[PDB]
RNA sequence: GGUGACCACGGGUGACGGGGAAUCAGGGUUCGAUUCCGGAGAGGGAGCCUGAGAAACGGCUACCACAUCCAAGGAAGGCAGCAGGCGCGCAAAUUACCCACUCCCGACCCGGGGAGGUAGUGACGAAAAAUAACAAUACAGGACUCUUUCGAGGCCCUGUAAUUGGAAUGAGUCCACUUUAAAUCCUUCCGCGAGGAUCCAUUGGAGGGCAAGUCUGGUGCCAGCAGCCGCGGUAAUUCCAGCUCCAAU
């Protein structure tokens, strides 16, 4: 019987038609374009934008006025407005089905390392992320692939903890300041 | 020196005969905090001695800057060693409990059975 | 019929060959930047009539 | 032409039940026949004993010939000829040594060359052709 | 008298029934022994006490079917509770710790709970995600600018190398803390902990379907390859090898 919590669903669709080339030349591009750290990186992000679009499609087929439609429909479009993709109140759905990947992946945090100067280099920025440098609002973040909510946006900054940002410089700095210290002092 | 603990969410429970509330330990790149010293800088902060406090909960997320957890205040000891669980006062020498060890109670306690009502036997026990 | 004295005829007299060592090869997502890098935005050069990713010159 | 009616649910539906007794995919699935007369009782592999190493006389276009067992299956005492896959693994297995058989990929077409023979090795006294033919693990002893 | 091709009656099931699942343009198709609900059985049947409440199996009564000790007169047997073993098997975990959480029974705040939780095993499976980055060189290049071109200024670049170079970090290890019940695990951190020859990514492929070499060795209708199409008979784009590449990783 147990307590515990099950509900585990796969984040990704794998292609169908295996190796078209036309569809590898694509997702390569994207795999450069912006660091990523792998190929199903995208097909998760292909697989995310699938659901939104069938989700607005769902309601594309709906008679207007409808209960559901409208508060579906601004509940889904807040939700992209909210991560920075439809702007200024686009906000009539529509709208929603003209969009590509590029988008959900410009909000990724890792392009949003160099996009704001901070990294200098878009893999710095996947390292960076990684590597516990960087921070946003309060929290020190580990993860490339966090979508950014537009609001913290201006608060990507180098973490208070972090050799650039201040205080305890690595630990290669400090063996060969103590090179110099120690070994030739 | 930097330490600062901020607490949220307090109830004045009167059928509990208690205070309690979530501790919000801020603290830098200094480590954790132990529950000792967040007893004593919380008994100051409410003026109850740090005797009648109990602290458990306490989980530190990203970055080292923060770390939640629960701790509350009975307004005597004498209360604290009752309506208090056993884990939190045998957490500081106050009281604990026997080193049987559970199979030796079920080894035991499937004797016993065995032998009738001679009480001589039952004691004979393990 | 057949003798299966024959078993394993080929594998036993092609004379072995060392498989070398140099590089380490990256990996990853660093296998990946080396990747399209090296075909797509770097030497994308005067077309030779089509490629040959892994052919001769 | 078809029933098209609209009080039509079971002429249809019985029509399109008895007119798959004529489909072969299902009359192998659904039968009995399948289950009774594959050696793998339903079974993805299964163990037998290399009871002797028979070589069998490939097809007429290729000629070659392909070295397989002659198996004796645990759990009917089925026979069965597995073809040994890859070059000189024959050579490996000896008599009397349990062997892990699965199948070719058909299903129960024979593959290709190898006239009438489904099955094929994997495991020899629970090692792997894959390892030893690589040489990673050895034979045990 | 009642039922019947609106298919009964008979037979079968790799059938405990639902709630769902993976698949899926719409429609289906198969799976649902699977934690939630409902049913049944404790080797098999039958009968039983007792009980509100059971035809109750951590009761007993035989029988049948199983099986233990023996002083040979007799006696005690039921894991489809949890652990464990054997057999079966393609095919599946530790004689682990505990009532601290949720709950239950009791006369009961107080005991007990293999119900249950916690560890261990655990590529059943799902999520995130390291396996390096960057400056300057040496160069290898290619959009401005400059040059008839050759050349050069250089905002642009990128390839390999020298690693030239220090910076950054984690995998580890381990002071310390939390955790918890005690741990453990996680999160926190003192201290150590990257120049490859390391802290070392593999599995299949490389004719086509199908992304990837008529590169180089060897065999020569053998060995062998090949899901299908096929290759192999003395330059194999097909076998065994070497180097290079590709897909996912
Ligand atoms: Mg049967
Ligand atoms: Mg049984
Ligand atoms: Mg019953
Ligand atoms: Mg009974
Ligand atoms: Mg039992
Ligand atoms: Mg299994
Ligand atoms: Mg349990
Ligand atoms: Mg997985
Ligand atoms: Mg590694
Ligand atoms: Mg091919």
């Amino acid at each position: 019987p147990v307590a515990r919590s099950w509900v585990c669903r796969k984040t990704y669709v794998t292609p169908r038609r295996p190796f078209e080339k036309s569809r590898l030349d694509q997702e390569l591009k994207l795999i450069g374009e912006y660091g990523l750290r792998n190929k199903r990186e995208v097909w998760r992000v292909k697989f995310t934008l699938a659901k939104i679009r069938k989700a607005a499609r769902e309601l594309l087929t709906l008679d207007e006025k409808d209960p559901r439609r409208l508060f579906e429909g601004n509940a889904l479009l807040r939700r992209l407005v909210r991560i920075g993709v439809l702007d200024e109140g686009k906000m009539k759905l529509d709208y929603i089905l003209g969009l590509k990947i590029e988008d959900f992946l410009e909000r990724r945090l890792q392009t949003q390392v160099f996009k704001l100067g901070l990294a200098k280099s878009i893999h710095h920025a996947r390292v960076l992320i990684r590597q516990r440098h960087i921070r946003v609002r309060k929290q020190v973040v580990n993860i490339p692939s966090f979508i950014v909510r537009l609001d913290s946006q201006k608060h990507i900054d180098f973490s208070l903890r972090s050799p650039y940002g201040g205080g305890r410089p690595g630990r290669v700095k400090r063996k060969n300041a103590k090179k110099g210290q120690g070994g030739a002092g | 020196d930097t330490v600062t603990i901020r607490t949220r969410k307090f109830m004045t429970n009167r059928l509990l005969q208690r205070k309690q509330m979530v501790i919000d330990v801020l603290h830098p790149g200094k480590a954790t905090v132990p529950k000792t010293e967040i007893r004593e800088k919380l008994a100051k902060m409410y003026k109850t001695t740090p005797d009648v406090i109990f602290v458990f909960g306490f989980r530190t997320h990203f970055g080292g800057g923060k770390t939640t957890g629960f701790g509350m205040i009975y307004d005597s000891l004498d209360y604290a060693k009752k309506n208090e669980p056993k884990h939190r006062l045998a957490r500081h020498g106050l009281y604990e409990k026997k080193k049987t060890s559970r199979k030796q109670r079920k080894e035991r306690k499937n004797r016993m059975k065995k032998v009738r009502g001679t009480a001589k036997a039952n004691v004979g026990a393990g | 019929h057949g003798s299966l004295a024959r078993a394993g005829k080929v594998r036993g007299q092609t004379p072995k060959v060392a498989k070398q060592e140099k590089k380490k090869k990256k990996t990853g997502r660093a296998k990946r930047r080396m990747q399209y890098n090296r075909r797509f935005v770097n030497v994308v050069p005067t077309f030779g009539k089509k490629k040959g990713p892994n052919a001769n010159s | 032409g078809k029933c098209r009616g609209l009080r039509t649910a079971r002429k249809l539906r019985s029509h399109r039940r008895d007119h798959k007794w004529h489909d072969k995919q299902y009359k192998k699935a659904h039968l009995g026949t399948a289950l009774k007369a594959n050696p793998f009782g339903g079974a993805s592999h299964a163990k037998g004993i290399v009871l002797e190493k028979v070589g069998v006389e490939a097809k007429q276009p290729n000629s070659a010939i392909r070295k397989c067992v002659r198996v004796q299956l645990i759990k009917n005492g089925k026979k069965i000829t597995a073809f040994v896959p890859n070059d000189g693994c024959l050579n490996f297995i000896e008599e009397n040594d349990e062997v892990l058989v699965a199948g070719f990929g058909r299903k129960g077409h024979a593959v290709g060359d190898i006239p009438g023979v489904r099955f094929k090795v994997v495991k020899v006294a629970n090692v792997s052709l894959l390892a030893l033919y690589k040489g990673k693990k050895e034979r045990p002893r």
